[PDB]
């Protein structure tokens, strides 16, 4: 919910892309 | 089992109605879905409800009145051991998209293009007159689209998620099915407006296209995943559009899938056009549902003497009450062929 923790976890999953 | 039940349309008015053949469709906290025979064939939901505010699907349904969106037959009220019933008795359709696409699929076999025209026209047409009555559905999905086998009438249905979106009141980001979600809900934002019913109704179309949907992710974050490896990471700017608070991260850059590599080939040419007019990440560059009844993809539908695949008429396409010719006139030459 908080939005770092939303975008860190984005971030992680588009850099295994 | 017998009830005295009031009319959904018109003036309060009272009729006793009788059911049998009562089964389970669906369960859930969201209401129970029962399949019932009056001698038609009925859907009835029944939902609890606190008296001491009105049912916000039962106001919507009593608004709305349109060939494209489920009829409300009657509604009555229950009870069981403060606890109150609603019993929404509601017009039965045989088939939905989504039983029909399945059926296709497992037969290994593609929905021909004719169908997914006359579908997709009346998906957009039902929103272009909700949402002009202030209604947004928020979960648009194949199931959630009732057919009919034979005359390929569609009707939009299930408003238990529905709502008015009034400027400036904030709204649950958590809210549609997943894999139709609009990127921005995704992103939490609370100030969405109704064009989250065209980025899922787009999902829709793509769906049908492709055999499978578009955007499967397998959780929030896997979503958002889905959708970047077909549109691309979305700028800075789009992503301000969709929620300010995610402007300043650094997202990894990942590139469009081209729009014609995405669908199968032959897919036609205008059926990707709107698709990638509808699956914007702006929510305010999507097209407006009528926008989109009008695009190129359905001119099949308003040429004289088109009929269906199984050689019967079209539904009602072009009946357009005058609220309707009202939404966005300009759309009015294009939309009403000339043949009237
Ligand atoms: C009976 C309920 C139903 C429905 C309810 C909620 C969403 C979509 C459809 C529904 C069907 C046929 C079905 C897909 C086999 C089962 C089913 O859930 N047709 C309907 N017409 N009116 C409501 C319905
Ligand atoms: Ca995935």
């Amino acid at each position: 919910l908080l939005p770092q923790k939303f975008a860190e976890e984005l971030i992680h999953r588009l850099e295994a892309v | 089992t017998t009830v005295v039940a009031t009319l959904g349309q018109g003036p309060e008015r009272s009729q006793e109605v009788a059911y049998t053949d009562i089964k389970v469709i669906g369960n859930g906290s969201f209401g129970v879905v029962y399949q019932a025979r009056l001698r038609e064939l009925v859907a009835i939901k029944k939902v609890l409800q606190d008296k001491r505010f009105k049912n916000r699907e039962l106001q919507i349904m009593r608004k709305l009145d349109h060939c494209n969106i489920v009829r409300l037959r009657y509604f009555f009220y229950s009870s069981g051991e403060d606890e109150l019933y609603l019993n929404l008795v509601l017009e039965y359709v045989p088939e939905t998209v989504y039983r029909v696409a399945r059926h296709f699929t497992k037969a290994k076999l593609t929905i021909p293009i004719l169908y997914v025209k006359v579908y997709m026209y009346q998906l957009f047409r039902s929103l272009a007159y909700i949402h002009s009555q202030g209604v947004c559905h928020r979960d648009i999905k194949p199931q959630n689209l009732l057919v009919d086998p034979d005359t390929a009438v569609l009707k939009l249905c299930d408003f238990g998620s529905a709502k008015q979106l009034v400027r400036g009141e904030p709204n649950v980001s958590y809210i549609c099915s997943r894999y139709y979600r609009a990127p921005e809900l995704i992103f939490g934002a609370t100030d969405y407006t109704s064009s989250i019913d065209v980025w899922s109704a787009g999902c829709v179309l793509a769906e049908l296209l492709l055999g499978q949907p578009i955007f499967p992710g397998d959780s929030g974050v896997d979503q958002l995943v889905e959708i970047i490896k077909v549109l691309g990471t979305p700028t800075r700017e789009q992503i301000r559009e969709m929620n300010p608070n995610y402007t300043e991260f650094k997202f990894p850059q990942i590139k469009a899938h081209p729009w014609t590599k995405v669908f199968k080939s032959r897919t036609p040419p205008e059926a990707i056009a709107l698709c990638s007019s509808l699956l914007e990440y702006t929510p305010s560059s999507r097209l407006s549902p009528l926008e989109a009844c009008a695009h190129s993809f359905f001119d099949e539908l308003r040429c004289l003497g088109t009929q269906l695949p199984n050689n019967r008429p079209l539904p009602p396409l072009f009946n357009f009450s005058a609220g309707e010719l009202s939404i966005q006139p300009s759309l009015n030459a294009i939309l009403i062929p000339p043949h009237r």
